[PDB]
């Protein structure tokens, strides 16, 4: 229900390959920082039944609260092993994920400088 | 009977449940005040660290669900925000008189008599702090500020390194001094641009004669030094030329493509030669700047920073005597820069800090700036220094603007609370009490002092109290007003000769802020809240 | 702290430690102490809890009330704890020992809060209790005279005083002559069985009576006894424990017979068995018969030919109240029915009482016994009137065995806090601060009797304060006249063990607990 | 005004002093006044509706099917199936009156409604509910005293 | 229905237990990379997330692929991580330094000691240590290339790099050396930007080496396009070749028949024009970061002129930094300035199955590229960060010529003129103070028990020698075993980095007890 | 030393300063831990007092046999110095009768 509209959110739900999925997804946020991957188990929902068991890995893409993308049971079109190039790659081509480094920290009344006498 | 969709509290219960949250709020920062106070850790839910002594970034950075402990918050925040100093003292104040007050009321005493003598109470003390327990700061010279930075930086991470750290920040509030009209000597903090960056040890923190830029050159070809730097401040886009939303390019004849595409880059080739021309050294630009531009400068062999941030680019051009420029056109349309619009500034240089690099704009002419680069041991230690940092610079704030400062460790709040206590007999009947629980109430900050110190707090305290009350009844002995807390030792010292000082501003605002949380709390004697 | 895969102590155990905890404490027993505060004092108000199966007790008294609590704290059960030993020692007073220890520890709260070692408020605690009490034992007023009307007033002003807080306090002088004459009564030990205490719904309080003798419900009357005459003007009363009905002689008997003559034998002495017990009954000289065991109709039928009343299934204890109160002997074999094992009563009749069926001893002229019949609107009526009568007959047993009295209306307690804080002037300084808290907690009696009265606490104080200042020892609170009086001469009174006993518990449960410094709760096994 | 007091301490601790205190209510003073009379005049003025000649039956159906027509109080209130505890205290007024007397069960009910519904407006007025029982008391003593007096024998 | 005045999921935690846990967290976090000090030091696997792979016995790279809870290791990984990135030594070293004192700091804790009087005393402890190891130490002279190999061989003597020392070393040194770079006054070695480290898997370790220039992965892209070059005049360019877009919307409209072919043939017409002015300096090749279209190649090619397109940017700085040429955006405004001479040769060549292009023949090159051959990927991803080690080591030295011994001498030496000076404090805290002194005999006793000698009979003697006047070169041998005085064995190390270690741990001990209540569960609130 | 509140797994109040009741009614897992309780319900079974200091001794041994194991002692060592030191104590402890 939060956060922005202009902001994509994906959400991945899953059961106890999960680990290289999660493992891509984590390479993804660290090369996305703007987008807020997140992840939520299925039995926490209390989805169907037939969910858990055909449909355990769910890529579910949120865009202002409408659903822009409900890539489900990625296993056959994705793969088992394929890295974190190959998952950037397929979600780009369909047009959903968005498009210097200081030394560790800048940000800190609005009097910002005057020398006017 | 109601009917109403939602709970109810009347009576004693919902005041006893107020006086509960601002007990809980004031006992969560209880333990960060004094010297000997500890800083607190704080995690998220997503695992970041964030370790602080201050006040108001505790009580901010915290869930608060109950409406009165969101008044002690915002009353933290608010104290913050007029003061900077004191965000601590003001909860632990405005919770002591509401628990006080809330005792009161439970003996049956109306509570519009405990406001109106709170009322009373805080008035005499304000007035009484003004006509006794203030010292001028005319006398006492540059120690004065090193002493007031100094007690301002004790329960910090830079505490023991305070000798240091209050000459960096008396430095640094001494250069940034301008006066305005009707020659008031004005302070802008916030212009001093804190710079943190982890690695070798708090010793080595530099403070900046000039100003420090958290951004490096775009391009690698540019030279990363200029010793005469004539900065030119802008505060447009340097890239290819397009045409506005109301203008097409539709063509008819094919020959004038290749004009229109070669023009269309020529424009800002262009107004980089004007910009050359006039001898800049050093461009600074809010916008972005693409290759070709990147190149142009490379050439020339001159400086061009991009996306430089708005608040760094004004403090810049006011400290070098540049002006910003939106647009280069003059008032006979036409596009010009004139060299009356460049800064100057005595060297500039990107300096490598910790596997990383940063531009310091060194001695800048016809107004002298500051900043300061901030060498911690990690992320959160450098950002608890520059959070005390920041608190010291507005004590020194406080301190220059009104020359008034008062005795540290308790003293003030002992001495108001005997003043108050034999004041309370002079007027009204059932106000009476309530000026003496203010009295009583305004002794919460040394016993904390004397219980983080872990020491006998009543002895201590009890000690205090008999040293005001022979100043305040002898009038040959007024040296004794400023005794304050010896916290090291636990024993009442002489503060103002041990140079504990602190602005008068502060313990008026807190008084103040905390005088009105407590009477609209106070005021509560009925609770509804609706299901949503 | 560290998850530790190898754990010391079981998974799931809680521990609070420190100040934090002990401040808790303290919250929570001003929690219990407020779910009593407003049943003090004549003005107080009774309190109604309903338990999981939906029965309802109202009571004004302070023990039922913490009892009907079902506290679990394990500080807070100390004051549910005092206020039983001080029922079980006392009788009255439970009210006043959690408000006074509660307010111990409110005053000692503050100093807690800023670091005070808790040994110190502890031997404070000690030192004060002691010179309170032998204030206390110093100041009380007593008589040495013997006179028996001026004894027998002193009885009736501490009954009344200990009554004039409940829903029978409007009828508390004659409930109060009827306690005192009832304890009077009493042989030496004034043990609370002796006073047989029925209840009887319907009729108002004044219809209630006290037997001079003992009175108990019919007991299963069997076929035949209405026949029984039901007035007597001289009757000799057979106190036994005997099963008068045909049976089998023992429950592993066996009879053996071949001949039909010995049967008819066998059967004809079970009868005469039967029989010979009745004939040596009724030659015995009674004409009441009462028995612990079944009387069976045979028997009925049998003593209504004679013109007897008898009656069976008699409780024990009111077998043991009549014995006490016509003078005979509870017997268990009927050969020898002398003279001297028979009771005796001066009339014997049985009455209605409210749609039941009461069987009355009255004219004994040496009994040691009594019996009240309560009478009321509601079952629990009946249950809070025996409950003051008990709390009146506790103080009246006490008053007998020591007539020292001392007023009150708070007045013991103002002269106690002004001895106290003189004391503490005199003292170094750091026990003086927890000596002048414990006497200024000592007032909270008389303030929380101001706030239920309606009346303004703060001037009441400062008036009673004043007074005892210059002068005066039994001046406390007067609610009808809105001020303060002298309640001794109001005959205000209270034995002075009562407020002996309340000091002393609730200084050793504001003792107890300032000094635990750790809470620890094993998790619970067999949750089921 | 219900879920007694929930505090969790000053300190974030547990704070636990009752069992299940948090599936008890709790009411006081005032606020548990005005609830009881209010349940005694509701009950007091059901009753009311069959007091004298002209009264009316009312129809006690009980958990079996069981129907039973009747016009006296107190057969009425012990059949009735009350949760309210001053309900139950009136049903046992009723009781009372009927066994010691045998009549008039149904005249205790309204009379004391109606005592209560007095009551009511001097609470609201400021006027302690003990100083209310006690003029209660000494007007019922003269009542009582006037009944005595205005009485007449009968062979 | 609770109420509540925090959040429901907000725990709150303080005392001697939020101190007790802390302290006991970074012991933990020390015990973790213990034995991963010393010559003598062992391999460890770290299974990544993503299913990679790290072998290696760097303290950094070990701390930094651990996911911690406890926010006190989040510290500690801080902590390394700014060792690494300040000096690029000394992780191992600052860490366990760090937990020694915060374990005797819990010692003093458990008795009525207030924190601020531990940090006090070890704040003027660490006054103290620096002072002593700019006493201690040696000045180096930079034209000596024999030293600064041996500094190099000191420093990476303990890592798995150490089977080829000579190699290593000489290759670190000349890496370093070529590319220092001095403009307008300004000395700057930039290590992270330019002397790139390429690694090809395959071939032998022997073979590697650092090339006089630059080397991509990159292939000519045309056939016909010239892949040896002996003298080129390499032109360097950042936009495109080819036909583009402009920026604003520029619709056509076409009624005459022949208006589109003209369209057309300008296209071929600009694309020519570009060419000739790329042409007019005469280069031999050219390089640009983006596309380059085939009727450039064409017209590149009819001049014998070899161009490689889509260069990374970084790539191409390097390349401007070895050969001494400029990038240039806009090809009309190239300069005889911006033409690339100073490459020796030039050379695309098949490495495996693969081609790779060569620049590595360039006169006085300020920009180089580490060609690492090894076993497999993971073998020269820790040669890798053993290269990054020794040239962080030798630009450490080149700016600070200070040199401190090494093998605990330094710390032995440190610690017992700290005890010497405590003897006059006469005070409360100098208890703290002499205890953090001695909590520096940590490394030399890491360095024993990690060698496997007897660690209490080589301590005592270590202690009693430097107890004389002229032993403070006297460490321990951490592949002997034995007391050795250590300008002889030669194990030096910078002072930069003694001091970085010992600030840093000395302020880890601080912040960490600065530190008595901890709350968790709140949302960031953003 | 301040009493303890102790709830056992019966909910049955405990307050006591007694090293070996707090022992008895806590829900001790960890074997070390049992086998200083039983070492302590030992010594009140032969004394009757001495319980807190058997546990304090035998802590303050444990902690600094864990110091002496950290600085380089091998176990056999400090069990052996341990003995020596217990006997050396018990020949001493006739000496300091009062
Ligand atoms: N060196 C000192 N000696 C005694 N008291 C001090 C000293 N330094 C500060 N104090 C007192 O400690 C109190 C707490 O200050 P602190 O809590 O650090 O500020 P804040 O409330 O802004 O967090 C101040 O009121 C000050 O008077
Ligand atoms: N007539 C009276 N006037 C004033 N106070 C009275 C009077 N009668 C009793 N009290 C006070 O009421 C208190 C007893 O109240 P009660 O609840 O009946 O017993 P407890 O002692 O258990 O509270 C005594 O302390 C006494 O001072
Ligand atoms: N040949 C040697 N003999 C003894 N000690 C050595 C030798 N070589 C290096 N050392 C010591 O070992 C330490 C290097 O350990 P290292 O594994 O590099 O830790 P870090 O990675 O934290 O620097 C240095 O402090 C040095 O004094
Ligand atoms: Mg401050
Ligand atoms: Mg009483
Ligand atoms: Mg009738
Ligand atoms: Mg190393
Ligand atoms: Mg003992």
């Amino acid at each position: 229900d939060k956060e922005q509209k202009s902001i994509v959110i994906m959400v991945h739900i899953y059961e106890d390959g999960t680990e290289a999925m999660n493992g891509c997804m984590i390479c993804l946020a660290a090369e996305y920082p703007a987008v807020k991957f997140c992840k939520v188990k299925s039995s926490v929902i209390g989805a169907s039944s037939q969910f858990t068991r055909n449909a355990l890995p769910a890529l579910l893409i949120y865009k202002g609260g409408e659903l822009i993308g409900n890539f489900v049971r990625v296993t056959d079109q994705l793969g088992d092993d394929f890295f974190a190039v190959d998952l950037e790659a397929f979600l780009q081509e369909f047009g959903l994920l968005p498009e210097v480094l200081t030394s560790v920290r800048n940000s800190a009344s609005e009097d910002s400088d005057l020398e006017i006498d | 009977p109601l009917s109403v969709f939602g709970d109810r509290s009347t009576g004693e219960t919902i005041r006893s449940q107020n006086v509960m949250a601002a007990a809980s709020i004031a006992n969560i920062v209880k333990s960060s005040l004094g010297p000997v106070g500890l800083d607190k850790m704080l995690v998220d839910d997503i695992g970041d660290v964030t370790i602080t002594n201050d006040g108001a970034t505790i009580l901010k950075l915290l869930e608060v669900e109950h409406p009165a402990a969101k008044v002690l918050c915002e009353l933290a925040d608010l104290q913050d925000k007029e003061v900077g100093d004191g965000t601590t003292s003001v909860v632990i104040i405005a919770a002591e008189l509401l628990k006080n007050a809330d005792e009161l009321v439970k003996q049956k005493i109306h509570p519009t008599s405990v406001i109106s003598g709170y009322r009373l109470a805080c008035k005499e003390a304000v007035r009484y702090i003004n006509e006794n327990l203030i010292v001028n700061t005319d006398e006492l010279g540059r120690d004065c500020l090193i002493n007031a930075a100094k007690t301002s930086m004790s329960s910090k991470i830079i505490g023991i390194n305070g000798d240091f750290f209050a000459n960096m920040v008396v430095d640094a509030v001494l250069a940034i001094k301008y006066t305005d009209i009707r020659g008031q000597p004005r302070y802008p903090v916030n212009s001093v641009n804190i710079l943190k960056a982890h690695g070798r040890s708090q010793m080595e923190s530099m403070l900046i004669s000039g100003y420090a830029l958290n951004c490096v050159v775009g391009s690698q070809g540019m030279p990363k030094r200029i010793v005469n730097a004539k900065i030119a401040c802008l505060d447009f886009s340097l890239q290819k030329t397009k045409m506005k939303l109301g203008v097409q390019v539709v063509i008819t004849d094919p020959e004038k493509l290749d004009q229109i595409r070669q023009r269309e880059s020529d424009i800002t080739k262009e107004r980089i030669q004007k910009i050359l021309a006039t001898g800049a050294n050093v461009i600074l630009t809010t916008g972005g700047i693409d290759d070709m531009c990147l190149k142009y400068f490379v050439e020339a062999g001159a400086m061009a920073v991009r996306r430089v941030l708005k608040r760094d680019l004004k403090r810049i051009a006011k400290a070098s005597g540049a002006t910003i420029l939106s647009t280069l056109a003059n008032l006979e349309g036409e596009e010009t820069f004139e060299a009356a619009m460049l800064g100057q500034a005595e060297e500039v240089v990107q300096e490598r800090i910790c596997d990383d690099e940063l531009i310091l704009i060194k001695n800048t002419k016809a107004r002298t700036s500051a900043s300061i680069i901030l060498r911690g041991a990690n992320d959160f230690m450098c950002d608890e220094m520059e959070r005390s940092l920041h608190d010291a610079l507005c004590v020194v704030k406080r301190v220059l603007e009104s020359k008034s400062v008062v005795p540290g460790g308790g003293a003030v709040e002992a001495a108001l609370s005997i003043y108050l206590e034999n004041y309370a007999t002079s007027m009204g009947s059932r106000e009476q009490l309530a000026i003496a629980e203010f009295a009583r109430s305004l002794l919460v900050i040394p016993n904390t002092l004397a219980v983080n110190a872990a020491q006998d707090s009543t002895d201590l305290v009890a000690k205090l109290r008999a040293f005001h009350n022979e100043a305040q009844v002898n009038p040959e002995r007024k040296n004794l007003k400023w005794i304050g807390l010896d916290l090291s030792n636990g024993k009442p010292r002489d503060n103002k000769q041990a140079g504990v000082f602190e602005p008068t501003i502060v313990k008026v605002k807190s008084l103040k802020f905390a005088t009105e949380a407590a009477i609209t709390i106070l005021r509560i004697d009925d609770l509804i809240k609706l299901h949503p | 702290m560290m998850p530790t895969p190898v754990i010391l102590l079981k998974e799931g155990t809680d521990s609070s430690q420190g100040i934090p905890q002990l401040v808790s404490n303290i919250s929570a027993c001003q929690v219990i102490a407020e779910a009593v505060r407003t049943t003090l004092g004549p003005r107080g108000m009774d309190k109604l809890i309903v338990d999981g199966r939906g029965k309802a007790t109202i009571s004004n008294d302070g023990a039922t009330i913490l009892k009907l609590l079902d506290v679990v704290h394990p500080a807070a059960k100390t004051l549910v704890d005092i206020a039983k030993s001080q029922d079980a020692e006392v009788g009255d007073g439970t009210t006043s020992v959690t408000l006074l220890a509660a307010e111990f520890l409110k005053q000692v709260k503050p100093y807690v809060e800023e670091g005070l070692h808790p040994q110190i408020i502890i031997r404070a605690f000690r030192t004060a209790t002691q010179l309170a009490v032998n204030k206390i034992k110093e100041i009380a007023v007593t008589v040495k005279k013997a006179d028996k009307v001026e004894q027998r007033k002193l009885l009736e002003k501490c009954a009344m005083t200990a009554l004039s807080s409940k829903l029978i306090s409007q009828q508390k002088a004659f409930f109060a002559k009827m306690v005192v004459d009832a304890v009077m009564m009493l042989d030496d030990l004034l043990q609370l069985k002796m006073i047989g205490i029925k209840k009887v719904q319907g009729g108002a309080l004044e219809d209630s009576q006290l037997v001079a003798g003992v009175a108990f419900k019919k007991t299963f009357s069997y076929a035949g006894f209405e026949m029984q005459p039901k007035k007597y003007h001289n009757p000799k009363i057979a106190l036994l424990n005997v099963e008068l009905e045909l049976k089998a002689e023992k429950d592993n008997a066996e009879i053996r017979v071949h001949t039909v003559e010995d049967y008819q034998a066998i059967v004809d002495a079970e009868w005469n068995i039967l029989y010979d017990k009745l004939e040596k009954i009724h030659h015995s000289g009674a004409k009441v018969v009462l028995s612990k065991l079944p009387i069976g109709d045979v028997a009925t039928q049998y003593f209504a030919d004679r013109d007897m009343f008898c009656a069976g299934r008699v409780p024990e204890e009111d077998l043991k109240r009549t014995m006490m109160a016509c003078g005979g002997s509870i017997q268990t074999s009927v050969n020898a029915l002398s003279a001297d094992v028979l009771g005796r009563c001066q009339v014997f009749e049985e009455t209605q009482i409210g749609g039941e069926r009461y069987n009355f001893f009255t004219g004994c002229p040496k009994a040691k016994t009594c019996t009240f019949i309560l009478r009321g609107g509601a079952e629990q009526f009946m249950e809070e009137t025996e409950r003051s009568l008990h709390d009146a007959i506790m103080i009246v047993r006490r008053a007998i065995k020591n007539d020292s009295v001392v007023a009150g209306g708070g007045a013991i307690e103002m002269e106690l806090s002004k001895y106290l804080r003189d004391y503490s002037r005199t003292i170094p300084g750091k026990q003086q601060l927890l000596i002048g808290a414990y006497a200024k907690a000592l007032e909270i009696i008389p303030r929380q009797l101001c706030d239920n009265a309606g009346f303004d606490a703060t001037n009441i104080l400062n008036k009673l304060r004043a007074r005892h200042a210059q002068g005066g020892t039994w001046y406390g609170v007067d609610i009808n006249n809105e001020d303060i009086a002298d309640n001794f001469e109001a005959f205000v009174w209270e034995p002075a063990m009562v407020r002996i006993n309340a000091l002393t518990a609730a200084s050793e449960a504001a003792c107890l607990i300032v000094s635990v410094d750790e809470t620890i709760k094993n998790p619970r096994s067999t949750v089921d | 005004a219900s879920m007694g007091t929930l505090a969790f301490d000053e300190y974030g601790r547990p704070f636990l002093i009752i069992k299940d205190q948090d599936r008890k209510s709790r009411l006081m003073g005032l606020e548990a006044l005005k609830s009881h009379i209010m349940a005694a005049k509701a009950v007091a003025n059901t009753m009311r509706t069959s007091l004298g000649p002209n009264g009316l039956d009312k129809m006690m159906v009980d958990k079996d099917g069981d129907v039973t027509v009747t016009n006296d109080g107190a057969t009425i209130l012990s059949m009735m199936d009350v949760d309210h505890q001053i309900a139950k205290l009136m049903v046992e007024l009723s009781k009372s009156q009927d066994d010691e007397i045998g009549d008039g069960t149904t005249g205790v009910v309204v009379l004391a409604g109606a005592l209560l519904e007095e009551a009511e407006q001097l609470l609201d007025r400021g006027i302690h509910p003990i100083r209310i029982a006690d003029g209660y008391e000494q007007a019922a003593r003269v009542a009582i005293e006037h009944l005595d007096k205005i009485s007449d024998s009968v062979l | 229905r609770p109420v509540l005045v925090l959040s429901q999921n907000t725990k709150r935690e303080s005392g001697r237990k939020v101190q007790s846990g802390n302290i006991n967290a970074a012991k933990t976090i020390a015990d973790i990379i213990r034995t991963c000090l010393g010559p003598k030091s062992m391999m460890k696997m770290l299974l990544d997330p993503m299913g990679g792979i790290v072998m290696t016995n760097d303290g950094n790279a070990i701390l930094r692929e651990i996911q911690v809870q406890h926010p006190a290791a989040k510290s500690m990984i801080e902590i390394s991580r700014t060792q690494d990135e300040e000096v690029g030594d000394g992780t191992t070293s600052v860490i366990i330094l760090a937990g020694e004192m915060l374990s005797v700091a819990e010692h003093f804790l458990e008795q009525q000691m207030h924190p601020t009087v531990v940090i006090s005393a070890y704040r003027k402890a660490l006054d103290d240590m620096i002072s002593t190891l700019k006493k201690i130490s040696i000045p180096v002279d930079i034209s000596d290339s024999d030293m600064m190999l041996n500094i190099i061989n000191s420093s990476i003597t303990t890592k798995a790099i150490s089977r080829w020392s000579s190699l290593a070393c000489n290759i670190a040194l000349d890496a370093v050396k070529m590319v220092q770079f001095e403009e307008n006054g300004r000395k700057e070695i930039d290590i992270k930007k330019y002397a790139r480290v390429e690694k090809i898997p395959g071939g032998i370790i022997e073979d590697s080496c650092v090339l006089r220039g630059v080397m991509i992965n990159k292939d000519v892209t045309h056939p016909r396009m010239r892949r040896y070059i002996k003298n080129p005049r390499i032109v360097l360019l950042d936009s495109s070749l080819e036909y583009k877009k402009g920026e604003s919307q520029t619709d056509i409209e076409i009624t005459r028949e022949e208006d589109f072919t003209r369209i057309l043939q300008m296209e071929e017409e600009y694309i020519q024009q570009l060419c000739e002015d790329i042409i007019q300096l005469k280069p031999d090749v050219v390089i640009t970061e983006k596309g380059i279209s085939d009727l450039a190649q064409h017209y590149l090619m009819r001049a014998n002129i070899t161009a490689i397109r889509r260069v990374r940017k970084t790539d191409n700085n390097r390349i401007a930094r070895a050969c001494g040429a400029r990038i240039v955006s806009r090809p009309e405004e190239l300069r005889e300035d911006d033409v690339g001479t100073g490459a020796g040769l030039l050379e695309i060549k098949k490495i495996g199955d693969e081609y790779f292009t060569f620049i590595t023949d360039c006169k006085d090159p300020k920009a180089c590229t580490i060609l690492l051959r090894g076993a497999s990927k993971e073998i020269l991803s820790e040669v890798e960060r053993n290269l990054q080690d020794a040239m962080q080591v030798c630009r450490n030295v080149l700016l600070d010529p200070q040199l401190v011994p090494g093998g605990g001498a330094s710390e032995m030496a440190v610690a017992h003129a700290l005890t010497e000076k405590s003897k006059a404090m006469t005070g409360v805290e100098q208890w703290p103070y002499r205890a953090v002194a001695q909590a520096l005999e940590v490394i030399p006793r890491t360095l024993i028990q990690n060698c496997g000698a007897s660690t209490i009979r080589l301590l005592t003697s270590l202690r009693a020698k430097h107890t004389q006047e002229n032993c403070e070169t006297w460490g321990v041998n951490g592949e002997t075993g034995t007391l050795v005085d250590m300008k002889e064995l030669g194990i030096w190390e910078p002072l930069a980095v003694k001091l970085q270690t010992y600030k840093t741990a000395v302020e880890t001990a601080v912040l960490l007890l600065r530190i008595d209540d901890i709350v968790s569960g709140h949302k960031k609130k953003g | 030393g301040m009493n303890k509140m102790v709830i056992n797994h019966l909910e049955k109040l405990f307050v006591t300063n007694d090293a070996a009741t707090i022992l008895r009614e806590l829900e001790v897992q960890h074997p070390a831990a049992k086998m200083i309780v039983m070492a302590s319900h030992m010594q009140e079974q032969e004394v009757g007092d001495g319980t807190n200091f058997v546990l304090v001794f035998a802590g303050a041994l444990l902690e600094l046999a864990e110091e002496l194991l950290r600085i380089g002692l091998s176990v056999s060592e400090v069990i052996e110095g341990y003995e020596i030191a217990c006997r050396k104590a018990h020949e001493i402890l006739p000496n300091l009768v009062c």
